[PDB]
């Protein structure tokens, strides 16, 4: 996602939440 | 009163990062609370390029805005991940925090041009800007000290690892931890990497290290989670402290006397609070309602632990900041654009301060209406519908799907790729779906990576993503609203892991948009190399089976080529496209109508104004050809079509 903190975004290195 | 068309909507200005909350610090009060200051950013896809402005509005609301600098480049929010000291950038733009000097006469605050970011100051009358610092590296914060000194700060050491990795490659590089293949074929530059400080004077141009004591009121950020009023410090904490999951419970300590709990409903997973010596009261803000869907904000007199409402609504308040009685915030909401709004404090009223667009109404908006259910599983789920303006009852629609967060302004969805009003002035229906809540988030973890490893196990909660999204679609269908034999689905980041699974997993989903692929051994194990690849495995990802693995064979594309029938387009970034090409390869080979697009110099999140529209208007013209059958005759898509009826042809 857009904001890099908690989670996954994808499997490709980016963070959610 | 014309359309909201793609056009329009990219062009609608925001203000602070794209997806923003409670804590995201885009706006800022003067010391005597006279006055707010924030960045405006508005998108040109004719230039491709966003126009910035740092702006300042009188809080009383009855003066103008002034522009008191315009310009600058968008500068990327980045972090240090996985052990690199700078993470591939997300793409989504860093808030711009102005900085007031104490007089209240001038700004302080980042900007970027030329590929450097620096310390701009600004006068607050509009008289104009200039650089103030600049270094060999770019600099990531900056305070003032007194009217005239500034404290800032960044990392000399990362360009100078930069320098070593350039001669190191005169040697060649061995391919291990430090790479990342997806986004570029350098050894990244790893933690640990120093932050170092300095003071610069600017009346005599001096700079000098910084002491303990001012590095300090640069290093630590206030709480906002944490408020003093009088004796009494108020902070939130769970009964069982490791639990993430457990719900968190407003306390109040006097001085180093023992933590009395508040026991109501309201005191529960607080996202904000503001303490008031003056009023001797804490206000508050937390989400609350089905699903979460709405916010609040409450008042609570000091003494005691009484909390009362004073305003809720759907939407969101962000970045709110209090002088005297009344919260300056950004606020959203379905069919209102971020803009910034005064909320009194002892009524609850909301007012407008300030909207960088003009009002909506002048255009002819699409029907919302907040759907509600309880999926299968349990769970309370909230989401928006959205229906075109010339909705007659009775009418069934085809429906496209965009996720997979609605709290806010109806945009694009996460990530700002598929335009949702503008697919309803199309004449669509679309659910702008908001993805729920897990079952592993209702249980005992001590830990936000073991419980993703519960929810990835077997796929759990993407089938309760997918469920989720099968009950709505059902429900729209009882209502006799949408086609069921018509629906398409979009998806971005979390929303394009889904995409990837529901088109596997189901045959509910007549055609698809997607801004990556894939979620196969390839891209998660390969394409990110060891190091990352190595770490997903700890969150249920299992990077260490091959992709003909079972964990993969309910989303490889490369594995379920031969029975993907539905028509999928992906919108990639460069950046990212090297992870869809086994997957897409196979389709082509077994010859389904999948569709490639790649965009230059693009990042997880699109940044370039002329490529966010060319993406909304693509997606809409997918749509309406696969799901309406129709196409636009300008002679410049004409090619298009023939692409996209020969890839039908192939059905048959």
């Amino acid at each position: 996602g857009p904001t890099p903190m908690v989670g996954l975004d994808s499997v490709s290195g980016q963070y959610w939440d | 009163a014309p359309p909201v068309t793609p056009e329009v909507l990219v062009r609608l200005a925001d203000i602070g990062t794209m997806s923003a909350s409670e804590t995201t610090p885009l706006l800022s009060l003067s010391p005597d609370g006279r006055y707010v200051a924030f960045q405006v950013r508005q998108a040109d896809p004719v230039t491709n390029l966003n126009v910035f402005r740092m702006v300042v509005k009188a809080t009383d609301g009855a003066t103008d805005a002034i522009d008191v600098d315009v310009g600058g480049e968008y500068l990327f929010w980045t972090i240090p991940s996985w052990g690199y000291a700078r993470n591939a950038p997300s793409g989504a733009n860093l808030t711009i925090q102005p900085r007031w000097s104490p007089s209240g006469t001038h700004l302080a605050y980042l900007r970027q041009d030329q590929g450097r970011v620096r310390v701009w100051r600004a006068s607050v009358k509009g008289e104009g800007a200039s650089p103030v610092i600049e270094d060999a590296y770019d600099i990531e914060d900056v305070q003032w000290l007194d009217d005239n000194t500034l404290i800032y700060s960044g990392r000399p050491g990362f360009v100078e690892a930069e320098a070593e990795i350039e001669r190191e490659g005169r040697r060649g590089w061995v391919y291990d931890e430090r790479f990342h293949p997806l986004t570029g074929a350098r050894p990244r530059v790893l933690e640990p990497i120093s932050i170092v400080y300095q003071v610069l004077d600017l009346k005599t141009g001096t700079r000098r290290a910084a002491t303990p004591t001012e590095v300090a009121r640069l290093r630590e950020k206030p709480d906002p989670l944490r408020a003093m009023v009088g004796r009494t410090t108020f902070s939130v904490s769970r009964t069982d402290p490791q639990n993430i999951n457990a719900p968190t419970t407003l306390v109040a300590r006097r001085g180093e006397g023992e933590p009395v709990r508040c026991d109501e409903e309201a005191c529960q997973n607080i996202t904000r609070m503001w303490g008031d010596e003056t009023a001797n009261v804490l206000y508050f803000l937390r989400r609350e309602g089905w699903a979460s869907n709405e916010m609040a904000l409450y008042r609570m007199p000091a003494d005691a632990l009484k909390p009362v409402r004073i305003w809720h609504a759907t939407g969101l308040l962000q970045g709110c900041e209090r002088q005297a009685k009344r919260l300056i915030c950004a606020q959203e909401s379905a069919l209102q654009p971020r803009r910034l709004v005064t909320l009194n404090l002892t009524s609850g009223q909301m007012s407008p301060l300030y909207d960088p667009n003009p009002d909506l109404s002048r255009y002819r908006l699409p029907k919302v209406e907040r759907l509600t259910l309880r999926n299968r599983n349990g769970i309370e789920v909230f989401s928006d519908l959205v229906l075109p303006p010339d909705y007659q009852l009775g009418t069934r629609l085809p429906l496209v799907i965009v996720q997979y967060s609605s709290r806010g302004f109806l945009r694009g969805g996460t990530g700002d790729e598929n335009p949702i009003l503008p697919l309803a002035t199309a004449g669509f229906a679309v659910l702008s779906f908001h993805s729920p809540r897990s079952e592993a988030s209702y249980q005992r973890f001590t830990s936000p990576i073991a419980q993703s490893k519960a929810e990835y196990s077997n796929w759990r909660n993407r089938w309760n993503i997918l469920h989720t999204l099968e009950d709505l679609i059902d429900d729209l269908d009882r209502r006799g609203v949408i086609d069921p034999a018509r629906v398409g689905l979009t998806g971005l980041a979390d929303g394009a892991t889904t995409v990837h699974f529901g088109l596997i997993n189901s045959h509910r989903f007549a055609a698809a948009v997607t801004s990556s692929c894939c979620t196969d051994s390839f891209t998660a194990s390969v394409m990110n190399g060891p190091r990352i690849s190595g770490a997903l495995k700890a969150y249920g990802i299992e990077t260490d089976q091959a992709d003909d693995g079972p964990f993969w064979a309910a989303t490889s594309f490369v594995v379920n080529a031969s029975r993907l029938d539905t028509p999928l387009l992906i919108q990639s970034a460069d950046e990212e496209y090297l992870g869809a090409l086994p997957g897409f390869t196979a389709l082509q080979q077994a010859r389904k109508p999948v569709e490639l697009i790649i965009y230059p110099n693009e990042h997880h999140v699109k940044w370039q104004p002329a490529h966010r529209l060319a993406v909304y208007n693509r997606t809409i013209d997918w749509f309406r050809f696969w799901l309406m059958d129709q196409s636009d005759p300008a002679p410049d898509k004409a090619a298009q079509y023939d692409r996209w009826r020969a890839l039908r042809a192939l059905r048959q």
